[PDB]
């Protein structure tokens, strides 16, 4: 379909080949090679358990990755919501980088102090409210220990590269959102994942269609969008003469 | 929308939205416990004057 | 010359044929496009300004 | 966080719930009575400030 | 005197059982890295006449009759073995089927060396064991490299 | 004795397709890990 969409699955890719597990990659991988698909014909297919499958899962619910949707026909069946997923991964990245800008900027500032003997760290304020009446050191208020400097001056450049490096490995991210905010999305549903059904098994026991209810109001979240040749060819004629006569 | 009609038992609370809008008369009540993640969430979805109305 | 409606439920085995539908309607616009003369070109009429 | 069948949780929870239920009052509608060792039931806030020489 | 201990326990090859004869003329075919001749069967099963045994090994999918000359080969399950093939194969593929490592072997046997390097190449999507590195079913690397970011930083990003 | 059981199984499962591992060890009295690497190899 549209290649924005593609643009979305091959981040998807990247997003879980760069900062989740193997297991991750292939679960999610399979799923987008595929449609919804039920529990155990993803056991059938990578030969795995309950076991292996819960804290996977677990996690993908965790990070509101994959909607899991379940019907009676109960069975269970797992597909991407796009808006909430993208908002999800939107706001993990924000929240990343401002963390680690905020990172950068209370490293920038000076270092502090602690006393180890209570291992416990002083600010440069409460070092100067600590000093010693000789105006030089730094005592402690309960271990009356000399203040020691904190460490954190040289890595203020290691933080920063660590942040200019880690925008860089994010970058590929950054543009597809870019070209995702560009696009307009539309939200996945279950039944839309049916229309783009992506069959693994010709012996699948799932019935992956969509049964819906009468009389039922029931609301739930995760769900809500507010020559010789010649001759034969006249005795093939002459057959026909005669094929005609009787008739 | 339609709201159920919540019967207190045990330490819980059920809900039953007979909702009388099938194509017949709808006799399916959802006894559907309700979460307190959603009880949370619709609580903090409350006017500032509904609290004022409510005595809050 | 009909509005779809999910109302309707129609029949799946023929609506499962719904997308490859779409998808050639998509390949059959992608046929139907070809350049325009400028002389009646709306196109170049609105990229006036 | 690990394999949750969706068989445990409720019951789980329900039991967490019901435990901060216990801690809070004991003096509850008659269903648990929810008692440690030994056989004295253990006593909640409500029966700690309740009347006749609890606190107040 | 051991010779002639197995010749006296020999079984007669008019064996109870013409699935038993033929799983043995298998055994045969298998043990044997070439393709053999039909009097290669005539050695080892001491009949000369066209069977209805016979007729089922030439009816048999993995034992391939020679039009050109008689020499029955064995047929595998995969006809795979360059790494080449095995990623055309994997590029190939249409569900997300993994791929034992046994049945690779058969055919290719210095198969697991090739998928421990491809793995290495991180061209793969390998299934490994926990007990150690085994190697299990197998599917086509579809994106980029698997060991993509420094552990650090998806170390941070865990405890993000 | 692998020869021996080999065509012995196959009158077994000749008398009944359904024979259990059970009915198998009673009709064999054999080492139990010889029997069965013999019975995967052909059936189940």
């Amino acid at each position: 379909d549209r290649p924005i969409d593609d643009i979305v699955k091959n981040l998807l890719k990247f997003v879980v080949r760069g900062f989740y597990g193997g297991s991750f990659v292939l679960v999610l991988d399979a799923i987008l090679f595929h449609s919804v698909l039920a529990e155990d014909d993803l056991k059938q297919l990578l030969s795995i358990n309950k076991t292996e499958l819960g804290p996977l899962i677990a996690r993908l619910r965790s990070d509101r990755l994959i909607s899991i949707h379940k019907q009676r026909e109960e069975r269970v069946y797992y597909y991407v919501k796009y808006p909430h997923a993208i908002d999800a991964i939107k706001w993990k990245v924000h929240q990343v980088v401002q963390r680690l800008k905020d990172d950068l900027d209370k490293n920038s500032e000076p270092n502090g102090y602690m006393c180890p003997i209570c291992l416990t760290k002083y600010t440069q304020l409460e070092a100067v409210q600590l000093l010693n009446f000789d105006r030089t050191e730094f005592l402690c208020s309960l271990c009356d220990e000399p203040l020691v400097e904190d460490d954190s001056g040289k890595k203020n450049k290691e933080k920063q590269d660590k942040l200019n490096r880690l925008m860089d490995q994010i970058q590929p991210i950054i543009d597809s959102l870019k070209k995702i905010d560009d696009s307009r999305i539309e939200e996945n549903t279950f039944e839309i994942a049916l229309a783009r059904l992506i069959p693994p098994q010709n012996q699948s026991h799932a019935a992956y269609t969509y049964n819906p209810k009468k009389g039922s109001t029931m609301f739930r979240p995760g769900d809500s969008a507010p020559e010789e040749r010649e001759n034969e060819k006249t005795l093939n004629d002459y057959y026909a003469a005669l094929a005609k006569k009787q008739a | 929308n339609t709201q159920p009609t919540i019967r207190k038992d045990g330490l819980k609370l059920v809900g039953s939205w007979k909702k009388d809008r099938a194509t017949g008369d709808a006799d399916e009540p959802e006894l559907r416990v309700l979460s307190t993640e959603e009880i949370l969430n619709i609580f903090k979805h409350i006017s500032v004057k509904d609290f004022t109305s409510l005595g809050f | 010359g009909e509005k779809i409606m999910q109302n309707d439920r129609g029949d799946v085995i023929i609506d499962r044929y719904l997308t490859l539908d779409q998808e050639f309607d998509r390949k059959d616009d992608d046929m139907l496009l070809h350049p325009v003369k400028k002389i009646i070109d709306l196109d170049g009429n609105i990229q006036d300004d | 966080h690990n394999g949750a069948p969706h068989h445990a949780i409720e019951e789980a929870e329900s039991l967490l719930q019901f435990h901060v239920a216990t801690y809070m009052d004991n003096d509850i509608a008659g269903q648990p009575q929810a008692l440690q060792k030994s056989g004295r039931p253990v006593k909640s806030i409500r029966a700690r400030l309740k009347g006749k020489e609890g606190r107040i | 005197i051991a010779a002639a201990a197995l010749q006296a326990n020999q079984t007669d090859i008019s064996k109870s059982h013409d699935s038993s004869k033929l799983l043995w003329a298998t055994e045969y075919i298998q043990k044997k890295g070439k393709p053999v001749l039909v009097n290669e069967l005539l050695d080892y099963l001491s009949m000369k006449k066209d069977d209805k045994v016979i007729e089922l090994l030439k009816k048999l999918d993995r034992i391939e009759f020679d039009p050109k000359k008689g020499t029955f080969k064995y047929l595998s399950t995969y006809d795979v073995h360059s790494p080449s093939e095995l990623l055309k194969l994997l590029r190939s593929q249409v569900t997300f089927k993994g791929i034992s490592c046994k049945d690779l072997k058969d055919g290719w046997p210095q198969c697991d060396e090739t998928i421990n390097q491809l793995e290495e190449d991180s061209k793969i999507l390998v299934l490994r064991t926990k007990k150690d590195k085994t190697p299990r079913y197998v599917w086509y690397n579809s994106g980029g490299n698997l060991k993509c970011i420094d552990e650090e930083f998806v170390k941070m990003w865990e405890n993000v | 004795p692998k020869k021996e059981i080999l065509d012995y199984l196959f009158k077994l499962f000749d008398e009944y397709d359904y024979w259990s591992l059970k009915g198998l060890k009673e009709r064999t009295r054999q080492p139990e890990a010889h029997l069965k690497e013999c019975l995967d190899k052909v059936a189940t």
